[PDB]
């Protein structure tokens, strides 16, 4: 009951700007440690 | 959020939503906005609601649970050698829900040779304060580091310190609530499972309920890094010394 | 400027603590602490005004042309 | 530049997160951090090229009352006295122009100055303030130039910003009344409690230093050094502070003052030179009603001086979107910013 | 009334209606304004 | 527990008192009436005028935290706050002097005044015991005479250095009455207040009232009022030989001493020193010497602002928290 | 004189019979606190009871007193607020019996 | 100017307090304008 | 909760159309008047 | 001046994919009524949840 429960609800609701949730989601991590230690000359 | 009428012109939120606001209160000013329409009052309130917004989308974790004294003094009462007095259990007790809602004092950790409550006994009264609120979780997680269990046993619990934690019925039995047990980690902590098995009401009224526990204590425990703290030993001189 | 009344942290009176502080000073000489000591000073955030404060109404009642 | 305070490195009342100082009551009430903020408001009096001279002339009595609230702070000399108050609406200043002079005619025998409407300035500001030097004087060009500067003395306010002057930051959270704050043996009640979280990530050691060389500073007299790479050292240090009778890593036990208890840690304090910042709460305070529009788009200024407008957008209205609110983002960029009656069509609908 | 007290010598000066402003025998050009005479009040707070 | 904590050099140990019913499997005894009134026996040291260092007994830290904690804040004093001012020519903005004038204390006793109310104005605040008027009014010129004084201003100009003595005092009808029997002084005469310069004046005219510690910071009658857990030493295997010097240049040349020769080094009292704790550093006296902070004791160190003794201080805070709770226990219950 | 405004019992936190009741009181603050839960908690009968205050900036105290099935909750306050009045009784007749001497 | 409702012609006073400051007429109470357009 | 002050609080207002069920908390706010809190500053009835 | 490049990198980010609804299809869907994946993730599931 529980599994199921949380599959059918785990489902995405229709009408949801997934676009821009995922646009928000990848822009954020701005952070970049950019570690240019060692595969040589590589970005 | 919702509006709340103080003095001291100055603006307060909270500080357990401060991790998506990035704030660092440092002359850093943040300003509000209010609607208009009863339209627009519910279409904010339902949808981008605190309670609803537990969690960051670009992965699922919970990134609203608490900040650094929370944790840091939670850390303090759940250690693993903090035993209460039956009064200094009742005031840390009273002092989280204030007057609002009751407690069922359970049986102590410790019997007839003085009576003494382990600290996870009263953060396991933090999560299920009575037997009228239906808040029955299980867990198992781990507290961030610990040094694995040396001898030839299955659970990861026979360690040095707690190490991997466990939840039977609203009731941590082993570990301390320190990060990716208590938030602003991996998608095991207490906040969220409470979200998980009961909605996101109960959820809010437990971080509500741990902040002015541990805000209200720490200031009365006490913590402080003296230069005795920070003081290099003769050993490890002695050991740069030559290494 | 001038030395508050009393202190700020604690409440002890601040008042002849400064003028008993720079005649003890000028005559009958003292190094920096025995002053303090003889003139009745015992908690030591009481002893961070008399010790620090340069004097600034001093330097700001200079400027009057001839009033 | 600034103002000496002891100061107890602990985690009290949760008021102490992330550079969130607790300050004192009856400690800040004796003269900690007073301030006082001068603005200066210079409206020189010309005369015109139209034959004609701007009066400030004033004191509009009305029936012997000490006169109205537009004009009380007035007096009968057209510029404003020296320590009367002004709160929001008082005219501390006159000047009054004519306006047959705004163009030009010919220097007639006409009345010319048959008219002295009164258009000041007036102190908008949120707080009462006090005038304390206004002077009439004359410039390069033989006109009356008037200077007038007001004082108001705040009283650091809770929002205000407490730095220390080794590296770290502080606004206030709260102000405890007098014996809420762990006090000793000699009972010295500490004045500002700053973070312990503050130290490690911000990797500062040399404030750990600068209490203990405080505290003997203080102790025995000298005021002692702590300059760059050589100064005061610390063996020496230690030894002062145990040989006085205190603890050789400037610790202390405490107790408790919710509870009378002890404190089951230690807790260091001694003196840290105290700056505050030019960040009262009062000079960065912003509100917004439904008050000025620009003559360009019809929508609010900008800043704070105007009236002040908080715009949003470009970034920010795009989190709405992300959420999927509509409504809320149709109405707060139509209709509380501008509801307008465009007219239009089917056939050629322009 | 007496006011207008100067700037060099503080001298009590009282200027006309058209006097194209200026002191007494100092010989200076600026002069500031004397304390009103009323009574201000407030807490010592 | 022995009414004792532990001092190890990182934290403390047994920081609570319990000492209720209810704690293991008895009654560890409860309240007795009886036995809290045999069993309190107090130890006064000496009385000053602005000294006390009164002890006390049987008592947990909680009514004693409540005892210094309604000694600093919540008992009345006695300032003035509105000042009148009459065209002050100083360098010295009016709300920095009104409140130097305010702040010093001023000697004399309450109970010869009630407490005022929010409403009624101006006209009424004032109702027969409000005021004590404190006039002052100080100007100077050049003084003639012929000093040298080339470098310290003291001959050259009169007065410029204001006290708190300047400050006199108006009486009124009925303040003569209580000034015949009590004359009103301030604290201390030699407070500097401001510091003025000929062509400079200052008059004005502060009304005074009756307040609480919660309002302003002059309304505290106490500069300090806090206690002190008393040091127990609690020395174990004695230290005979010439390890006794070394134990007593670590401690303060107090508390404890030696006998004669090759002696053990006994405690000479026990209200001398507070906790150095030196010898949790060194390799001999680490497992050898251990201390405590006993309960029980709670050594007082009040001292007053100069409107009252401090045996009149102690005795009015535990007369107002009576009232205080009797105030709360004739109290009807409504929902 | 019917001056109802210190104490006032909770209707949202109280039990039926009583045995657990919520005072808010104002106009205290930590000056009784500890000074009336330490007299109230060595009652045998009275097993729970612990002060907090909401918020510092207002003036309020909620006390929640939990105890077994003898007494009533509402009348234990009573007698464990009476108790507080008998310890400053004893005090003050013996800090007046001592300071007659010396 | 004198564009009102309730009244007819008389004075005006644009606000001092709320950061408001629209040009408002006496005695009723009504503001009679739009916002207030300045630049 | 975000404690909004009512220094810019007084300032914030928020239109509310009465509906026969909140008639008698918002003559409350009209008798109460705006300088203190629980008040209103501005009004529009039915007529232009 | 990696913060200065990161956030007009996520404002350039942003309007390619500012308008994409999820319709009652179980699909995602463009602004002409496009499509551009038949069930999102495969799943059709929510990522947040
Ligand atoms: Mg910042
Ligand atoms: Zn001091
Ligand atoms: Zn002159
Ligand atoms: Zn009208």
């Amino acid at each position: 009951e529980i599994a199921l429960f949380k599959y059918r609800k785990a489902r995405l609701e229709p009408g949801t700007a997934i676009g821009a949730i995922g646009a928000q989601s990848i822009g954020e991590p701005g952070t970049q440690m950019t570690l240019k230690t060692f595969s040589m000359n590589v970005t | 959020h919702y509006a709340k009428i103080r003095p001291w012109r100055t603006f307060r939120l909270n500080e357990c939503v401060c991790t998506p606001y990035n704030a660092d209160f440092d002359g850093d000013e943040m300003n509000l906005h209010v609607p208009q329409t009863e339209e627009a009052r519910a279409e904010a309130i339902n949808l981008m609601g605190v309670k609803n917004n537990l969690l960051t989308p670009k992965s699922g974790e919970p990134i609203i649970a608490a900040t650094q004294d929370f944790i840091t003094g939670s850390y303090l009462i759940s250690h693993k050698d903090s035993f209460y007095d039956r009064a200094t259990l009742t005031q840390l007790l009273s002092m989280m829900s204030d007057g609002i809602e009751h407690f069922d004092i359970p049986p102590p950790a410790i019997m007839k040779p003085y009576y003494l409550w382990t600290g996870k006994q009263v953060f396991s009264l933090l999560i299920k304060p009575n037997h009228n609120s239906p808040v029955v979780i299980n867990l198992d997680a781990k507290n961030k580091v610990f040094v694995p269990p040396k001898s030839k046993s299955l659970p990861n619990e026979m360690s040095q310190n707690d190490g991997f934690v466990i939840i039977r019925g609203s009731q941590i039995l082993s570990g301390v609530m320190d990060k990716s047990v208590l938030g602003d980690g991996k998608k095991h902590s207490v906040f969220y499972t409470i979200l998980r098995d009961y909605g996101p009401q109960e959820a809010a009224n437990a971080m509500n309920r741990m902040a002015k526990l541990c805000a209200r204590f720490l200031g009365n425990r006490g913590f402080s890094i003296g230069i005795n703290d920070v003081t290099p030993a003769d050993d490890l001189k002695q050991k740069k010394e030559e290494l | 400027m001038i030395v508050p009344v009393r202190c700020f942290s604690c409440g002890k009176v601040v008042g002849d603590k400064w003028e008993s502080y720079l005649n003890l000073l000028q005559e009958d000489e003292l190094d920096e602490g025995t002053a303090l000591s003889r003139l009745g000073l015992k908690r030591y955030c009481c002893r961070r005004m008399i010790l620090t404060h340069v004097d600034l109404i001093e330097k700001f009642l200079r400027y009057n042309p001839l009033e | 530049a600034g103002q000496n305070a002891t100061v107890a490195v602990m985690s009290y009342s949760g008021y102490d997160i992330e550079d969130a100082l607790v300050l004192n009551k009856s400690s800040i009430d004796r003269g900690f951090g007073r301030c006082e903020t001068r603005r200066k408001t210079t409206t020189v009096l010309k005369r015109y090229a139209n034959h004609t001279q701007d009066i400030i002339g004033g004191m509009r009595v009305d029936e012997n009352g000490d006169p109205i609230w537009q004009h009380q702070s007035l007096g009968p000399d057209g510029l404003g006295e020296v320590g009367m108050k002004v709160q929001s609406g008082q005219i501390y200043i006159n000047k009054s122009v004519p306006t047959n002079s705004a163009d030009a005619p010919n220097p007639n025998n006409v009345n010319v100055q048959t008219q002295y409407r009164e258009a000041p300035v007036i102190y908008r500001g949120p707080e009462p303030s006090h005038i304390d030097q206004v002077m009439m004087s004359v410039s390069d060009n033989d006109q009356a130039l008037i200077k007038v500067l007001l004082r108001q003395n705040r009283r650091p306010e809770l929002g205000d910003k407490f730095s220390s002057r080794h590296g770290q930051k502080g606004v206030c959270g709260i102000i405890v009344k007098q014996e809420d704050m762990p006090f000793n043996d000699q009972g010295i009640v500490p004045d500002i409690i700053m973070n312990p979280h503050g130290f490690p990530s911000r990797m500062t050691v040399g404030k750990m230093i600068e209490l203990i060389s405080g505290k003997a500073g203080v102790l025995n007299g000298t005021l002692e050094y702590g300059t760059c790479f050589g100064g005061s050292k610390l063996e020496d240090m230690s030894k002062i502070l145990v040989d006085q009778g205190f603890n050789y890593s400037g610790k202390d036990m405490l107790y408790s003052g919710i509870t009378g208890e002890c404190l089951q840690a230690y807790i260091f304090f001694g003196p840290i030179y105290y700056q505050k910042l030019k960040h009262m709460v009062l000079d960065k305070m912003h509100a917004r009603a439904r008050g000025p529009r620009a003559v360009l788009t019809r929508q609010p200024t900008e800043g704070r001086s105007r009236d002040g407008g908080l715009r949003l957008g470009e970034m920010e209205r795009d989190c709405v979107i992300a959420y999927g609110a509509s409504q809320l983002l149709l109405e707060r960029l139509m209709i509380s910013s501008d509801a307008f009656e465009v007219d239009v069509c089917d056939k050629c609908g322009l | 009334t007496l006011k207008y007290i100067c700037a060099e010598c503080s001298s009590k000066l009282s200027l006309s209606r058209t006097d194209a402003v200026r002191c007494k025998d100092c010989g200076h050009r600026i002069l500031l304004k004397a304390r009103t005479k009323r009574l201000v009040q407030f807490e010592a707070r | 527990m022995s009414n004792i904590v532990g001092i190890e050099y990182n934290r403390v140990t047994n920081t609570t008192s319990t000492d209720f019913p209810g704690f293991s499997k008895d009654a560890e005894n409860e309240w007795n009436v009886e036995k809290f009134k045999k069993d309190f026996e107090v130890n006064i040291s000496s009385l000053d005028a602005r000294e006390a260092n009164f002890d006390l007994i049987n008592i947990d830290t909680s009514i004693a935290n409540a005892f210094r904690r309604i000694m600093i804040s919540e008992v009345p004093s006695v300032a003035a706050e509105y000042v009148y001012f009459f065209n002050n020519t100083s360098v010295i903005q009016d709300e920095v002097l009104a409140h130097r004038i305010g702040l010093v204390p001023l000697k004399v006793d309450p109970d010869m005044l009630t407490w005022v109310d929010s409403n009624l104005p101006d006209d009424e605040k004032f109702t027969d015991e409000n005021t004590i008027v404190l006039s002052l009014n100080v100007k100077c010129t050049r003084n003639p005479d012929a000093p040298k004084g080339s470098t310290d201003p003291k001959e050259l100009y009169n007065n410029a250095h204001v006290y708190a003595r300047d400050l006199k005092f108006e009486p009124q009808g009925r303040q003569s009455t209580t000034f015949a029997d009590c004359p009103v002084v301030p604290a201390d005469p030699d407070i500097l207040l401001a510091k003025l310069r000929p062509g400079q004046e200052i008059s004005l005219k502060a009304h005074c009232i009756l307040g609480i510690g919660g309002d302003h910071a002059k309304f505290s009658p106490v500069s300090t009022a806090s206690y002190r857990l008393l040091p127990q030493i609690n020395i174990l295997q004695p230290i005979k030989g010439e390890s006794a010097r070394r134990f007593q240049k670590c401690f303060p040349p107090g508390v404890i001493g030696i006998d004669e020769g090759s002696d053990e080094a006994y405690v000479k009292d026990a209200r001398k020193d507070t906790v150095s704790r030196e010898v949790l550093r060194y390799e001999e006296f680490a497992d050898k010497v251990k201390l405590g902070r006993v309960r029980n004791h709670f050594i007082f160190n009040v001292e007053s602002a100069g409107a009252m003794t401090p045996e009149e201080i102690f005795f009015k805070s535990v007369r107002i928290l009576k009232n205080k709770a009797e105030y709360l226990k004739n109290c009807p219950i409504t929902q | 004189e019917p001056d109802r405004e210190k104490i006032k019992l909770l209707t949202q936190a109280t039990s039926e019979d009583g045995t657990s009741a919520s005072f808010q009181i104002v106009e205290e603050d930590h000056t009784l606190g500890n000074a009336l839960r330490y007299v109230i908690m060595k009652n045998p009968d009275v097993e729970f009871c612990g002060y907090s205050i909401p918020h510092p900036s207002e003036n309020l105290l909620n006390i929640r007193i939990q105890t077994y099935g003898e007494t009533t909750a509402v009348d234990a306050l009573q007698k464990g607020l009476k108790d507080l009045m008998d310890l400053c009784d004893v005090v003050e007749s013996k800090f007046t019996e001592k300071i007659k001497s010396m | 100017m004198p564009v009102c409702k309730n009244c007819h012609g008389t004075e005006f006073e644009r606000d001092l307090s709320n950061a408001n400051n629209d040009l408002v007429c006496k005695a009723c109470g009504v503001v009679s304008e739009d916002n207030p357009i300045v630049s | 909760e975000v404690a909004v002050p009512d220094r810019v609080a007084k300032v914030l207002t928020y239109p509310e159309k009465v509906t026969r069920y909140n008639r008698h908390k918002l003559q409350e706010l009209i008798v109460n008047g705006p300088n203190v809190h629980p008040g209103a500053n501005y009004l529009l009835k039915r007529n232009e | 001046v990696k913060t200065a490049e990161t956030g007009y990198m996520s404002r350039r980010l942003m309007k390619s994919l500012e308008d994409l609804s999820c319709q009652y299809d179980n699909t995602v869907r463009t602004s002409a009524n496009g499509i551009v994946q038949f069930t999102y993730g495969g799943d059709g599931l929510d990522p947040l949840e």
